[PDB]
RNA sequence: AAGAUAAGCAAGUUUAUUGGAAGACCAUAAUCAUUCUGACGUGCAAAUCGAUGAUUUAAGAUGUGUAUAGUGGCGAAAG
RNA sequence: GAGGCAGUAACAAUAUAUGUAUAGAUAUAGACUAGGGUUUUCAAUUUAUUGAAGUGAAUCGGUGUUAUAUAAAAACAAAAAAGAUUAAUAAUUCUUUAUUAAAUUAUUAUAAGGUAACUUGAUAAUGACAGUAUAUUUCAAUAAAUUUAAGAUAAAUGAAUUAAAUUUUUAACUAUGGAUUGUCAUGAUAAGAAAUAGUUAAUUAUAUAUACUUGAUAAAAAUAAAAUAAUUUUAACCGUACCUAUACCGCAUCAGGUGUCUUUGUAUCAUAACAAAUAUUUUAAAUUAAAGUAAGUAAGGGAAUUCGGCAAAUUAGAUCUGUAACUUUGGGAUAAAGAUUGGCUCUAGCAUGCUAGAACUUUUACUAUGUAAGGAAUCUGACUGUUUAUU
């Protein structure tokens, strides 16, 4: 038989981040723009705000 | 808005001298500007090639200068033909 | 010596017709033939040799 | 010594000379009318050329200052003088600007080929 | 460990586009595809002429004439709005001659 | 950097966004060769190895085809 | 032709009491072209010697067109894919379903319809052409659910880990209409907006639509017709084994050099590193020399050593405050100088996976890997760039 690497270690660690544990100030190594883009957050906001104005007119 | 007196020539940074960047600000202002179409009357004429000016709406090409839509030596010879 | 743009396309092809003929006067070049699936003249002649052996 | 740079540059022009267009206009007996078709750009020169159409034949010419696509011009020995028209030399009054002069009659053109120079 | 199967030359030119398809038995294969073609355009107004079949000119001769043309004079070359300017222009230039 | 939008104060002028120009800044793969005057020095090798360094959308790197020959060719120039 | 130095320098040296196995150890791997030419496979005798066998094409390359009087196996060009067989060939052999071209057969429309954009047998079209940035998330891949199977644990565990499959409206144009309206950004309209009714298409990431840089505006030529069904001792010539570095070039089984592409899992910017997959490999001694080539640590002093701080050491990621003289008004600047960083349990926002705050606890938190020493002056060159292949 062949071997395949197990992901039981990584499935646990991804669950604690889903509660927001391991994203401290001491475990960041990139900038604020690298972890979250500032351009995409403006496109998310201006597309939703343009949708809700059409509904209030109709 | 961020610049006090340099304007469009702030892309060059802190090189090439002082008076060489003054000569770039005169020419680059008139190249990037859009003009009125003499045919259709709309403001959509832009430059794409040296000596060729074309409109976006009516799509009619005009001959002209290198960096300006009209040439100062080009307009004086139109007046003497009107008389 | 002034020509139209439309007449100049004729003089190019007439120039490129002479260059096709002067190739066959150069020594030591392989001969240019037609493509095989379009040249119907060669397919008739080789088939004539083919059934001649059958007799 | 060796052969210097100046002589070695001229013999490099005989192995591969430079190529340009040399645009000339035809000759016609009486005044005809032609239309401007399009404006193009060549590799070597800076001034744009123009393609005019006389008697369903397309030639090439140097573009004058105010010229747009579809305009009509006249060619002949006695055409009226205006922007872009081509007339004889005796008709124009003193003080104007011309930009293609043939040395002799029935020639294409010799003087004033580049852009900006009149 | 699975291996993609490639057949042919490996240069990425214009005519060598490939895609990856999965077989029923479990192989992986890089199959070649046809060359990309574009829409025909008007000779004057330069708009996209739809309803004409866009393909390579070898296959384009095999189509029917209704798939190559439009039921209109100058149907293969022009857009159908440019002909409205032509017919009015060609008629009016005749009536100018008879006066002068 | 141009370009564009708003909110204030009153011909204009401050504040906040959007936008993404430049022979601008920094790294991996790839490239070069400053220092240790390190290793080796009948060597792995008729010019290599290790650490340390310089480099990034261009006046770049590279396969194939045609052209240039010894009082001659090619050269951002050291014979 | 044969000595001394001399069996000296210099190189090679994994474990098992019974084994076609159980273990250890080092190295990423696989395909096209240039070069090599039988090294391929098998049998017999000991990386050798001899002897047999092996390369199957209408749709895979060449043979065709040209680069402004001899030029392309990566530019242009009629057409196919699965599934199995051999000791060795397989888009070429065999089975199943297709496609192109040419010769002979059977049959026949010469025009209708829509106000319009257009629909149906009803010709005259093209090959054919820069670079960069942003927005689409097509495919594909992840993630979830389900159904069959596998391997292990002294024990224990709301049921862990691995494999296969099945699923998870927009742009043009036309007719009415008569003055408003969009994008992440720049806007569009009396040369007719929104709103209605309709006709075409949606180019599959090497794509589509916009924008931006230029005294650079981004190749040639051969090449065309069409309805439905059928037939064929119809589709010529050449190459198709094997190697990608111990099967190339450097006199060699040489730590050098050599065009293109593909490649699984963890990895909160990446990088670095580790594991998969696949390929190779058999037996001297040792708690003890000196002097070497590498890697570590050091009480007290801190450049007194030296031509010279040559070599080594200190600093470093990310968040928050703060930032001078000078100036070609753009810069100097990431100047300099300070403070914070773990684990667990919650609270609060909306964009739903990112960011602030609070409580508890400890031999205190970027630091395994990666990661700027700083300041003040003088001479010379404006800057990006290039150069004596080997001092
Ligand atoms: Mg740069
Ligand atoms: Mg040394
Ligand atoms: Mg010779
Ligand atoms: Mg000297
Ligand atoms: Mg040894
Ligand atoms: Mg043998
Ligand atoms: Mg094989
Ligand atoms: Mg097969
Ligand atoms: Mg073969
Ligand atoms: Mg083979
Ligand atoms: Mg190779
Ligand atoms: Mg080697
Ligand atoms: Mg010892
Ligand atoms: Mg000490
Ligand atoms: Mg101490
Ligand atoms: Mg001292
Ligand atoms: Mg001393
Ligand atoms: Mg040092
Ligand atoms: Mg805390
Ligand atoms: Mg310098
Ligand atoms: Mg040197
Ligand atoms: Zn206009
Ligand atoms: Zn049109």
């Amino acid at each position: 038989l062949d071997k395949y690497n197990s992901k039981g270690r990584s499935r646990i660690y991804k669950e604690a981040v889903a509660k927001g544990r391991h994203m401290g100030l001491g475990k960041r190594l990139g900038t604020a723009n690298a972890r979250l883009n500032k351009k995409t957050l403006w496109i998310k906001k201006i597309r939703v705000m343009r949708k809700e104005l059409k509904d209030m007119k109709a | 808005n961020g610049t006090k007196k340099v304007g469009i020539s702030g892309r060059f940074g802190a090189r090439y001298g002082s008076t060489l960047r003054k000569r770039m600000k005169k020419v680059l202002e008139t190249q990037k500007k859009t003009y009125e179409c003499r045919a259709c009357g709309k403001t959509s004429v832009k430059r794409d090639v040296v000596g060729i000016w074309t409109c976006r709406s009516c799509k009619i090409k005009f001959a002209g200068g290198a960096y300006a839509y009209v040439t100062p030596a080009g307009t004086t010879f139109n007046n003497m033909l009107k008389q | 010596a002034i020509f139209s743009l439309e007449k100049q396309k004729v003089m190019k092809q007439e120039r490129l017709q002479k260059a096709k003929i002067l190739r066959e006067k150069i020594k030591g070049l392989k001969e240019k033939k037609k493509q095989y699936y379009l040249d119907l003249a060669r397919q008739k002649a080789d088939k004539l040799e083919a059934d001649k052996l059958l007799n | 010594g060796k052969v210097t740079r100046k002589i070695r540059e001229e013999t490099k022009k005989l192995r591969n000379p430079r190529k340009l267009s040399s645009p000339k206009y035809p000759n016609f007996p009486e005044t005809t009318q032609g239309t401007v078709v399009d404006l193009v750009h060549e590799r070597g020169r800076g001034v744009p050329l123009a393609h005019v159409k006389f008697n369903d034949e397309i030639y090439s010419l140097i573009a004058t200052e105010g010229l747009y696509t579809g305009q009509t011009i006249f060619i002949g020995d006695n055409a009226p003088i205006s922007i872009g028209n081509i007339t004889k030399l005796k008709n124009v009054p003193g003080g104007m600007a011309v930009h293609s002069i043939e040395y002799d009659y029935e020639d294409g053109g010799c003087v004033g080929m580049t852009g900006g120079a009149y | 460990h699975k291996i993609i199967i490639h057949k042919g030359r490996t240069y990425k030119t214009r005519s060598n586009v490939r895609k990856v398809v999965k077989t029923p038995s479990g192989k992986l294969v890089a199959r070649r595809q046809k060359k990309h073609a574009k829409f025909h355009r008007c000779h004057e107004c330069n708009t996209k002429l739809l309803s004409i079949a866009r393909m390579r000119p070898a296959e384009f001769s095999r189509q029917k004439v209704s798939a190559r043309k439009v039921n209109r004079p100058l149907g293969s070359t022009t857009c159908g709005k440019c002909v409205k300017e032509k017919i009015i222009e060609a008629f009016l230039n005749d009536e100018e001659r008879i006066v002068r």
